[PDB]
């Protein structure tokens, strides 16, 4: 919103060093911010590519930096029999920079290590490592945690147990607030991820010049898993931390698994033990869920939320074609223990191949208007596909969908801008959060400093009706006595670290609606409709109000005497620029709109006084609990009084409804504007009745309001009606109030066929004949006490006239049938055959709980007895399945209307060929 | 047991 | 009448015919003051008004270019005509449609290259033995559906960069596989071997001199060598006559897009040829693997078919692939490759058994609508993709097109392409707005107040302040009035609050986000419902506060999509037969049944029940339904043949129907449906 998109700083590096690639923010002791910036591909002394890392201080105009020096020569020592290896070339030195406190921690993710012991080596492998520095001390620490002085040998006996030659530590790291340092390795335990965290201060004190291979006492790392899902799932390709267990003591880690499930991706959120709290599954195949993660309480509520990116997200465009875009995906926490469902918001990338959401930085309170804010990059996205950072400003219920800043990439195509973000520190030290992007293809980094931002309060206060046979005022340089009324335009600027040289234009036009000669009102010293008072607040800590006289104009001269006149304040920064970035950002609501009308109509005492009655009645009285209920609430309004003035209809919605439509009986305006509205606490929806609102007029309104989440509340829900009007003397009308009741139902179906229905047989192995029954919850809400019952006649033996197999639940409802079924592990007119003839064989099929719509099948498998098809070929026989159905109850706070209950019969007929 |  | 055409316009000829496709105007001299100059046709030719001046443009379509469809394919490749006409010219008035019917034939003996991909992991040593003669083994099974082959080879391993490969010892460099005691090729990207030829003797020969080499990690470079072979067109050989089978073999998970970085890899895959005169991916050591988005753009450019023959392990993993890749075939593989023949030739007939159509750079001012003939001659409505078709079979889809109001570019055109198909239809666009009177315009005519306003068509355009019929009754000067018609009706407002009542007519308001039209000001653009905070839901132009919704979508919100292709199941009836379609979701209408396209169902009757009546309309021919044409429009099944009684394999439906005759029919339903019917059934 308030970034400056004009008055950047450029910084540059050397030419293909990829300066830029990951940048912080460095608070040195005295306690100036300066810019770390990690240039992956820097030359070192050899000529090879090893990496560097520049600290940049605070300019105005930026420039080059200073690099900071780290050691980039390729150690080896000779400890017993081995030979410790350390290889720098290309090691991507500056990759991952993360700065805490007065540390600046540099990693390079893709350094070798290699250990030599006779023949037998060690598999030279990005181990990766990370190089520690004190700017101020010039104290320099190492920390390498995967690496290793096991043979390759013993690493195939183990079946690749623990093995970290791959882990690619400091890939993504974070420092936690109270000073420990957590790398990411998505290679470790053989691209399985891995995750290292040690005290940056155990980190210094163990280290040994000289010494390649050291173990830091305090470190911990993440364990392996034989989960076929953890398989090259890239475990810490990007990892956050941040509170998330309601326990300010402990810290919680966000470790992101962009491959996690066959490329589904994952983001989990684990304590400081590792032990998994929650897991957030990706949405699409490929789309790298989890490429980025950032934590921020963007919406105040005190508690983080946690912030997904998906940048090679496609999503379905209208013409049913997949677009690659990128996603954001935003969790919300709730209170209390963690429940993170479904993600609370699904930014997603416009320009194709764009890869939005590639970046995620936190920007603090970027307007300081009391929410986080979040910028989200993309940078392949923009019309010309060079690149953009887009801002989120948060707000009471998470982010704003609009973008309300949208940063163009100031380098050429290719170059990445967005790629590494960084906010929430005041460099420039203008009490508002600045932003830094890096773009590694340009080798520069673009700094982005936040304006002041100035919160216009505009108000306009005007009389409600005007008389004109009430001439007090004298029209200037005349005497033609004319109708005038007082017109105050308050208008205040508020904000923090604001100029103190500030001025506003108020623009107020009277009677905008009709053109400049329909202008009805006129101001009386110009005797024209508008002016631009210059307004300048300066240190001005209250509105500045200002008033105006504005005269009517003679009645003979304009015909209109019912459309209401409308008076608007305009309020805009002065064009003082003359070019030049406006050093404020207005902000709030700049504009106003007021309105006043000529007394028509309304009697001998000239006010207007209307009355105003109203009725309720809702269609639809059952609400079911879980139904997206959907409630008519049918009402009729009568202004019984004089004409009312901007007849409002008030409905107070519960949190559950949810305005839909509005249609009236009247034809010419049988569609009502309902403007929806959170008003203190409760939402309403605000239709209007006609702005003059005629005396003795009855308007009849029908109102679709969907009701949702009833099972939050009680046995019944209420609504809140009343007509409120602009009038003097009885402006609003009595408050009706409507209650719905709430109660819990839900169905359950219950069906089933023979496979095959019917089978000839021609009269131990024979013919198969299988009944599957399936249960269906088509009702509203959820099923609790799910039982099932089915008569199958036989016994599963030679006394049985049909051979009975396993019964299979696969809905997973177990039974018990009453005889054993298939005793041997082997698989070996009609009269109606039930289970009354032979000991009736009854599965007592129990699930219990059963979600709503969902569906679960019992099937049982069974073959004519060999032998008894023999005898008896002359009996036409029809074998009937009888199941019974149950419910407990309903679990909700009121499940009435008894339970589901369901009769049904399945037979398969024999249909004896002989017979 | 992992790898190609 | 009452008609729109009346209420509305009555202003220029420019506006009337933007007003709806079937309002005229009449620029004659005559009917002076009287009969609007706007109306239907019939009403101004009625009323006089006809001295062959009314300006009444129809839409028309044209068939530029239509050559038949072609019948036997091969013979001359630029002569093979598979979609018919080839181009077409729509004239389009503002807001209005045509129709226009296209036809896609099969056409047999079409010529097919096919380029086989395959994975040479260290694992793929066994497949590479069995590859061995597939060259002469292909060559046979596809000579007897194709004239003119040509088969190519290429191989990938992976990046050859620190991880992903073994780079110790030094000797591993060149043996990767030396610390298992065997020789083996140092690894490699990408590697095309063999060009598309005809010569299938070159195919044996090339794949006898290949080896395998041997990576790190699991998931190997695979869609980096779909990209390459894609878009070398030169290098690989491809056709543009002839059908693009892309085999990709492999037995392992794939490296997707942002892998890279752990090869420090960073640079996106851009979709360019890398591919050199030595034949190997320059780029696969620098440049990011490829994003599933950017293979599907160069595979639908390129007009390749992708076909994964993969193991049992990743089936599920390349099926879920091929979701979000429209147009490719996943075939199991065995572990050592021995189908990989049969898996060729089943995915051929697979891909040549359907018809899909496609629109490229459709302007944003013109909608479409697809109904499918396909077999038979069931017109089913929304679908634009024919299933079940055979070699040389013929499908026609009608499709209009609608135009939204009148856009100013006046020359578009689109091109409407089935996937995987050459030849296209191109429809050229000319939209037609404005009308001939035009022409014989004055800008300052002594008739509209001595020429302070512009005539043409017969009627005065006053210029700004001057208004009325001849520009003489100015603007504020007729403040007073007595004729006046701004009221619509006695006693309601006048020009309905949104407009001044001067000179008669109602002058309406600024409009602002919008524009108030009509006699009384009461008509606009700005107030249809929106369904998801977008007008009309941004699939239809607010009309007079009525949401007309353009074709492809339908309903008051204009959010109901009248696209049926979500229905289409494999089953190759809407929905499964066991419901219909609303707004592309299915409505399981049938009892037990659900799922996205109802085609999940336990509990409904088993296939005996219905397929009895199957056998029995070909088999017999007997009873009914063989009148009805359900043994052909329904029964897919095939007629009486044997009872093998031991097809258990897949889809063992024994059924011991009873005939008429008594006789005990035992047939078997048998994922091609094929109904086992008994020979003979014994009475
Ligand atoms: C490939 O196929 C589809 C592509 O979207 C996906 O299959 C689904 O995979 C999930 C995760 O394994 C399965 O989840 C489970 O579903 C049951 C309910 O069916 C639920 O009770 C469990 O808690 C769990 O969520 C899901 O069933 C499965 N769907 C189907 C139709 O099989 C997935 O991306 C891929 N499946 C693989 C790789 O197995
Ligand atoms: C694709 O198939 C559908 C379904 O046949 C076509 O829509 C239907 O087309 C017919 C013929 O134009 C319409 O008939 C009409 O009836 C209405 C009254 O209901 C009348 O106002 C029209 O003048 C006309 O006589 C029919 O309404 C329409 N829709 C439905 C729901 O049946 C569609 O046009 C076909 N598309 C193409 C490109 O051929
Ligand atoms: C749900 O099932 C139970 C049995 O599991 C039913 O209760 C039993 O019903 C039989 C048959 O009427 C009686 O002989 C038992 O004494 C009952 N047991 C009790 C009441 O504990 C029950 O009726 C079924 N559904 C409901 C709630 O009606
Ligand atoms: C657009 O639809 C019309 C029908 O509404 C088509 O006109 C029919 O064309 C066929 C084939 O020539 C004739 O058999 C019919 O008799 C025609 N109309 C009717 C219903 O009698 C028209 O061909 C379609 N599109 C084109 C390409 O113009
Ligand atoms: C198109 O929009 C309409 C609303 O304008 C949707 O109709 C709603 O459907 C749901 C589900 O049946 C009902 O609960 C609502 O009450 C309906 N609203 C109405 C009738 O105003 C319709 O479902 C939408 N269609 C699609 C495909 O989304
Ligand atoms: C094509 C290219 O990259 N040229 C660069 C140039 O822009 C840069 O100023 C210079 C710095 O040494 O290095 C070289
Ligand atoms: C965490 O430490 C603080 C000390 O600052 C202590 O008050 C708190 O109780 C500790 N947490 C728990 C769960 O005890
Ligand atoms: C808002 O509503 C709550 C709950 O009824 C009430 O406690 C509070 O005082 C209200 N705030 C107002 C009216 O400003
Ligand atoms: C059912 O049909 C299948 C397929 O023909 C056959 O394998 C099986 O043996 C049959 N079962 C019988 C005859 O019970
Ligand atoms: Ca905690
Ligand atoms: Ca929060
Ligand atoms: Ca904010
Ligand atoms: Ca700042
Ligand atoms: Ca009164
Ligand atoms: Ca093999
Ligand atoms: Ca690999
Ligand atoms: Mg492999």
């Amino acid at each position: 919103l308030n970034l400056d998109p004009v008055q950047l700083t450029f910084y540059a590096g050397p030419n293909g060093s990829q300066f830029g690639f990951s940048l912080d923010f460095h608070k040195d002791s005295h306690g100036r911010v300066a810019i770390v910036v990690g240039a992956p591909r820097t030359l070192g002394p050899s000529q090879e590519e090893t990496g560097g890392v520049f600290l940049c201080p605070w300019r105005a105009e930026g420039g080059q930096c200073p690099s900071l020096l780290f050691d980039l020569r390729d150690e080896t020592r000779n400890v017993g029999s081995q030979t410790l290896q350390t290889f720098k070339a290309r090691q991507g030195l500056g990759a991952s920079v993360v700065s805490w406190s007065d540390v600046i921690v540099a990693c390079a993710p893709w350094q070798h290590w290699n250990v030599l012991e006779k023949t037998e080596e060690a598999e030279k492998t990005p181990v990766g490592s990370c190089f520690l520095a004190q700017p101020e001390s010039g104290r320099r620490a190492e920390y390498s945690p995967c690496r290793g002085n096991t043979l390759s040998r013993i690493y195939v006996e183990n079946d690749f147990s623990w093995d970290k030659r791959y882990c690619e530590a400091g890939f993504s790291s974070v420092v936690t607030q109270a000073g420990e340092l957590v790398l990411g390795a998505p290679g470790g335990y053989y691209f399985l991820g891995l995750l290292a965290q040690a005290p940056v201060a155990d980190i210094f004190s163990s280290y040994r010049p000289g010494i390649l291979l050291w173990h830091v006492s305090s470190q911990s790392l993440s364990f392996d898993s034989s989960n076929p899902e953890y398989f090259d799932g890239y475990w810490g390709y990007s990892v956050a931390v941040g509170e998330f267990d309601g326990d300010l003591n402990t810290t919680e880690y966000v470790v992101g698994a962009p491959t996690w499930s066959w490329t589904l991706g994952a983001v989990e959120i684990l304590d400081s033990y590792y032990q998994r709290l929650h897991r957030l599954r990706g949405e699409q195949m490929a789309s790298y869920f989890g490429h980025s993660v950032a934590v921020t309480d963007v919406n105040g509520d005190g508690r983080h939320d946690l912030l997904v990116g998906a940048p090679l997200y496609m999503e379905s465009r209208a013409d049913r074609k997949l677009a690659e875009v990128g996603r954001v995906y935003l969790f919300l926490q709730p209170r209390g223990p963690h429940a993170l469902g479904a993600p609370s918001l699904l930014l997603t990338g416009t320009q194709l191949y764009g890869r939005f959401g590639s970046a995620i930085a936190p920007l603090g309170d970027l307007d300081r208007d009391g929410y986080n804010d979040i910028a989200v990059a993309a940078p392949y996205g923009g019309p010309s596909g060079r690149g953009q950072v887009l801002v989120f400003l948060g707000q009471s219920e998470g982010l704003r969908s609009r973008p309300s800043q949208v940063l163009d990439s100031p380098f050429p195509t290719g170059s990445a801008f967005g790629f590494s973000l960084r906010g929430a520190v005041d460099i420039d030290d203008n009490g508002y959060p600045d932003l830094i992007v890096g773009a590694y293809g340009a080798n520069q980094v673009a700094v982005y400093r936040a304006q002041p931002v100035v919160k216009a309060s505009v108000q306009l206060l005007v009389q409600d009706s005007l008389n004109p046979a009430v001439k007090s005022c004298v029209l200037p340089q005349t005497k033609t006595p004319v109708s005038c009324f007082n017109i105050q335009m308050c208008v205040g600027a508020t904000g923090h670290n604001i100029p103190q040289k500030l001025s506003l234009n108020a623009e107020l036009q009277l009677d905008r609606q009709k053109p400049r000669q329909g202008r009805r009102v006129l101001l009386l010293g110009s005797q024209q409709a508008g002016t631009t008072l210059n307004l300048d607040l300066g240190g001005k800590h209250s509105p500045i109000c200002h008033t105006t006289m504005a005269f009517l104009r003679d009645e003979a001269d304009f015909r209109d005497k019912l459309s209401p006149i409308v008076l608007s304040l305009n309020v805009s920064l002065p064009p003082t620029e003359a070019g030049m970035a406006p050093a404020v950002v207005l902000h709030g609501d700049t504009h106003v709109q007021e309105q006043t009308r000529i007394v028509l109509d309304c009697g001998e005492d000239d006010v207007c006084v209307p009355q105003l009655q109203l009725t309720a009645s809702v269609t639809g009285s059952p609400l079911l609990v879980g139904a997206d209920n959907v409630l008519e609430l049918q009402m009729d309004a009568a202004n019984e009084g004089e004409g009312a003035y901007e007849a409002e209809l008030a409905v107070h919605l519960p949190q559950g409804a949810h305005y839909m439509r509005a249609l009236s009986n009247v034809e010419g305006f049988e569609r009502l504007i309902c403007n929806q509205k959170k008003e203190n606490e409760t939402r309403v929806v605000l239709c209007e009745l006609g702005n003059p609102m005629k005396k003795n007029a009855q308007i009849g309104i029908a109102m679709l309001v969907s009701v949702g989440n009833l099972e939050e509340a009680g046995e019944s829900v209420s609504f809140q009606l009343q007509i409120r009007s602009k009038n003097s003397q009885n402006p609003n009308s009595k408050i009706v109030l409507l209650d719905v009741p709430v109660r819990a139902e839900a169905q359950v179906e219950l069906r089933g066929n023979s496979f095959p229905a019917s089978l000839v047989v021609a009269a131990s192995w024979g013919p198969k004949v299988e009944h599957t029954y399936e249960l269906h919850n088509n009702g509203p809400g959820t099923v609790n006490g799910l039982h099932l019952s089915i008569h199958l006649p036989g016994q599963s033996q030679p006394s049985d006239l049909l051979y009975i197999l396993d019964i299979q639940p696969q809905g997973g409802l177990q039974c018990f049938p009453q005889p054993p079924v298939n005793p041997l592990k082997v698989d070996w007119d009609p009269v109606l055959v039930s289970c009354d003839s032979a000991p009736c064989t009854v599965v007592q099929c129990d699930l219990q709980e059963m979600a709503r719509g969902q569906r679960a099948m019992v099937t049982v498998l069974a073959f004519l007895w060999l032998p008894s098809l023999y005898q008896r070929p002359l009996d036409q026989f029809v074998l009937q399945s009888h199941a019974w159905f149950n419910v407990s109850s309903l679990p909700y706070a009121v499940p009435p209307l008894s339970l589901p209950r369901g009769e049904a019969q399945v037979w398969t007929q024999l249909l004896r060929a002989l017979e | 047991g992992r790898g190609d | 009448g009452p008609n729109i055409c009346t209420t509305r316009g009555v202003s220029s000829c420019q506006q009337c015919l933007a007003v709806s496709p079937m309002c005229a105007w009449c620029s004659d001299e005559a009917l002076p003051l009287g009969s609007p100059r706007c109306d239907l046709k019939e009403n101004l030719l009625k009323d006089n008004c006809a001295p062959e001046s009314i300006e009444f443009p129809v839409s028309e379509a044209r068939v530029l270019e239509d050559r038949p469809l072609s019948d036997k394919g091969s013979g001359d490749s630029s002569q093979v005509t598979q979609v018919s006409p080839q181009r077409i010219a729509l004239r389009l008035r503002p807001d209005d449609s045509k129709n226009f019917s296209i036809q896609v034939r099969q056409v047999e003996d079409y010529p097919v290259d096919i380029y086989y991909l395959m994975d040479l992991s260290y694992s793929m040593k066994d497949d590479l033995w069995s590859i061995q003669n597939l060259g002469t083994k292909l060559a046979t099974q596809m000579r007897k559906l194709t004239s003119n082959l040509r088969i190519g080879f290429g191989a990938f391993v992976d990046k050859p960069v620190s991880p992903y490969m073994y780079i110790s010892p030094p000797e591993a460099l060149e043996n990767p596989c030396y610390d298992m005691k065997t020789t083996c090729l140092p690894m490699f990207g990408y590697k095309h071997v063999l060009t598309l030829t005809d010569q299938v003797t070159r195919f044996n020969e090339e794949v006898k001199k290949q080896s395998v080499s041997r990576n790190r990690d699991a998931p190997e470079g695979g869609f980096d060598a779909i990209m390459q072979a894609t878009v070398c067109d030169e290098k690989i050989g491809w056709r543009n006559d002839a059908s693009h089978l892309l085999v990709f073999t492999t037995d392992a998970k794939t490296h997707i897009a942002l892998d890279g970085r752990l090869a420090g890899i960073v640079q996106p895959n851009d979709g360019q040829c890398h591919v050199g005169s030595d034949n190997h991916y320059s780029a696969s050591t620098t440049m990011d693997y490829p994003s599933l988005g950017l293979m599907t753009e160069k595979l639908s450019q390129k007009n390749i078919n992708l076909i994964f023959a993969v193991t049992e392990n990743v089936v599920n993993l390349y099926q879920n692939y091929s979701e979000l890749i429209p147009g490719t075939t996943v075939g199991v593989l065995s572990m050592d490759s021995s189908n990989v023949l049969q898996l060729i030739v089943d995915a051929y007939g697979k891909i040549r058994s359907k018809v899909e159509l496609e629109v490229r750079d459709l302007p944003e001012e013109l909608s479409l609508s697809f109904n499918a003939t396909c077999l038979n001659n069931e017109v089913i409505p929304g679908l634009k993709s024919c299933m079940g078709l055979k070699i040389g079979d013929t499908v026609s889809f009608s499709i209009e097109a609608k135009v939204r109001g009148c856009p100013q570019e006046k020359e578009k055109s689109f091109t409407i392409k089935p996937v995987g198909f050459k030849d296209s239809l191109i429809v050229q666009v000319t939209f037609d707005c404005d009308c001939a009177c035009q022409a014989q315009a004055e800008p300052n005519s002594h008739r509209c107040n001595n020429g302070n306003g512009t005539f043409e068509c017969g009627v005065c355009r006053c210029g700004p302040g001057w208004l009325g019929s001849q520009c003489e009754c100015s603007e504020e000067d007729y403040r007073p009035s007595q004729q006046d018609e701004c009221s619509p009706r006695e006693g309601q407002p006048v020009c309905s609050q949104r407009g001044e009542c001067l000179c008669g007519q109602c002058v309406c308001h600024s409009s602002d986000f919008g524009k108030i039209t009509g006699k009384y000001c009461e008509c606009d653009d700005f107030s249809c419902v929106r369904y998801k905070g977008e007008m009309c839901s941004g699939h239809g132009q607010c009309s007079c506060g009525d949401c007309l919704c353009d074709s492809d979508w339908t309903g008051y919100y204009c959010n109901c999509t009248t696209r049926t292709d979500t229905c289409m199941s494999s089953n190759g009836l809407l929905c499964s037969g066991r419901g219909k379609c609303e707004c592309g979701s299915c409505v399981c209408i049938q009892p037990g049944s659900y799922g996205d396209t109802c085609e999940k169902c336990p509990t409904c009757p088993d296939a005996c029940t219905f397929k009895k009546e199957c056998v029995e309309c070909k088999k017999f021919d007997r009873g009914a339904l063989h009148d009805e044409n359900t043994c052909n429009r329904y029964c897919r099944d095939e007629i009486e043949s044997v009872k093998e009684l031991k097809d258990t394999g897949k889809d063992a439906v024994n059924c011991t129907y009873k005939n008429e005759d008594d006789c005990v029919v035992r047939f078997q339903y048998y994922g091609k449906s094929i109904l086992y019917v008994v020979e003979e059934p014994e009475c």
